């Protein structure tokens, strides 16, 4: 079980800490989170008090360094930093432990949430998806565009999502336009799986790390990724069996998450709709069917 | 974006456009069967595609074969549209090529689009004008090279006649619409209309008749007059 500290808290903040939140005040004891488990990655995320304008946090995974959060009063915000001296480090732990000024990260043994959320999304597709190669954690924000959003401004900056697009030549063969835009299998399976994922392991790396990025941030752009990624999946009358179950786990668990009074901004009517009711896998996702009606049947 | 009243004289500038209309692509007779159950019969159809500057037509025949053994043929006859229309464009030489094309169906929207990738800059654009081009069935030259095709054929027209000689692009396509509108509400009197005159004769090159200015004027108010006579019959006003 490993720990981020925080060198103190000059600004009165709500703390994330993955699917966790809590509020900590202008200057308390507050020295970081511990017990964090160990085997995922983690996001640690922020909202001022006094401007909850950008919520912004830091993708990262305790394996891969010791990692800190201390706050810049230049920047005006808690920056996370990595200390390459480890002795200095657990020193630094052991005592804020010590002095028991940390929270411990609320897992209860039963729950399995955070695993489901993040079962195929691996630090190092996060790294390529948000480039700053001289940390081993990613920044993201609340503003943060996407590649494609700024086809359609700052690129050193930008989410870099693999980009879907239905009407576009890598989505349609020359002489095959009716059936490619009707039935996207060649684009899922040929295009994207075999061409540009590889795997279907990325490709849902990637698909939860745009919702996570979306429900945690409010990335406006994060949230047409997942739901191009799910809507070329349900397009598609030709999806390999375990791509089909495993999507309707992956949904399931990121609408069971979901806060239930942001529906509103997070969920695209026109995309859920078309994917329980009207597409070729109107019928392979039963248990997200299920939660969907349930919670949601309003947008439905 | 959408083509409409507000932005009509466009269609009469110097930019190439076209426009396209579905309606007579896709054409069926529905009958009984034997046993009683119902079954269509498709007959030959056409693509409407308009220069409305200049009056030039390519009426792209749709003939009944390209059905055989297809499903959804509702659906297909867009892409099948589309496809054609993608294909006139890249027949044509580039400085022919038009600029936007305006479908007159907004569902042949995104089957036009995806056939026409290769041509980012040709602009696609619906309308919210009614515009009457489903009756160019009823223009007898029309219908009979239609009907009587045996193969895929693609037929040149000029749907102005000689018109531009005298009168402005403008006022050949409101000619052309109000026609096409009447024959639209009551064929059998639009028809009886331009033809109640046996000494002005549709020459062998023309669609319509060689009427004089004075005679279009009368013409076109007996068309006027129709409409609102049908609309009268219809709504009882
Ligand atoms: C997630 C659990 O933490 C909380 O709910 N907190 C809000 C109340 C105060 C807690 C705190 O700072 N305690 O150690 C310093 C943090």
């Amino acid at each position: 079980m490993n720990t981020v500290p925080f060198t103190s808290a000059p600004i009165e903040v709500t703390i994330g800490i993955d699917q966790y939140s809590f509020n900590v005040k202008e200057n308390q004891p507050f020295h970081g989170i511990k017990d964090i488990p160990i085997g995922h990655v983690h996001v640690i995320h922020f909202q001022h008090a006094d401007n909850s304008s950008m919520r912004y946090g830091y993708w990262f995974d305790c394996r891969m360094g010791n990692f800190y959060i201390q706050y810049d009063p230049k920047d005006g915000l808690y920056k996370m930093m990595e200390e390459r001296d480890g002795a200095k480090f657990e020193n630094i732990v052991h005592n804020f432990k010590e002095r028991q000024m940390m929270v411990s990260y609320p897992k209860i043994d039963e729950d399995d949430t955070w695993y489901n959320l993040t079962e195929f999304v691996q630090m190092d597709k996060i790294r390529k998806i948000v480039r700053k190669d001289e940390n081993q954690f990613s920044y993201v924000d609340s503003s943060m565009t996407t590649v494609q959003e700024n086809e359609l401004s700052d690129p050193a900056h930008s989410l870099n999502y693999t980009v879907i697009n239905f009407k576009s030549r890598e989505a349609i063969r020359p002489g095959h336009e009716m059936e490619d835009f009707l039935d996207k299998s060649y684009y899922l399976n040929t295009v994207m799986l075999q061409g540009i994922f590889k795997n279907s392991s990325n490709y849902f790396g990637e698909l939860q790390f745009a919702f996570l990025n979306a429900m945690f941030f409010g990335n406006y752009g994060s949230s047409l990724q997942w739901h191009a990624m799910i809507e070329l999946i349900c397009s598609s009358a030709t999806v390999p069996k375990h791509m089909l179950d495993k999507l309707d786990e992956i949904l399931y668990y990121q609408i069971k998450t979901l806060p239930e009074q942001y529906s509103d901004i997070l969920l695209n009517e026109r995309v859920w709709n078309i994917c329980l009711y009207s597409s070729f896998q109107k019928n392979s996702l039963h248990n997200t069917e299920k939660i969907m009606e349930n919670k949601y049947p309003e947008l439905l | 974006g959408a083509m409409n009243s507000s932005n009509y004289a466009e269609l009469f500038n110097n930019d190439i456009k076209l426009f396209v209309d579905d309606t007579n692509v896709y054409r069926v007779t529905v009958h009984k069967t034997f046993e009683g159950n119902v079954a269509t019969k498709a007959i030959n159809g056409c693509i409407f595609t308009l220069n409305p500057k200049t009056g030039h037509l390519f009426l792209k025949i749709i003939h009944t074969s390209v059905w055989a053994g297809q499903k959804r043929l509702s659906q297909l006859a867009k892409w099948k549209t589309a496809e054609e229309v993608s294909a006139l464009v890249r027949s044509l030489p580039k400085e022919e090529q038009p600029k936007q094309i305006i479908v007159t169906r907004k569902a042949m929207l995104d089957p036009l689009e995806v056939h026409m990738l290769d041509f980012p800059n040709i602009a696609i654009r619906p309308t919210e004008l009614r515009l009457p081009f489903s009756a160019a069935m009823s223009i007898d030259k029309l219908s009979d090279v239609v009907m009587k095709a045996t193969e895929p054929q693609m037929v040149l027209f000029n749907i102005y006649d000689d018109w531009l000689d005298r009168i402005s692009s403008y006022t050949a396509f409101s000619r052309l619409t109000l026609l096409l509108r009447a024959l639209k509400t009551n064929e059998e009197s639009a028809k009886m209309i331009l033809l109640s005159d046996p000494t002005i004769t549709i020459k062998s090159y023309h669609l319509w008749p060689s009427f004089t200015d004075e005679q279009w004027i009368t013409i076109e108010s007996q068309m006027r007059d129709l409409i609102l006579t049908e609309y009268g019959r219809k709504y009882n006003v």
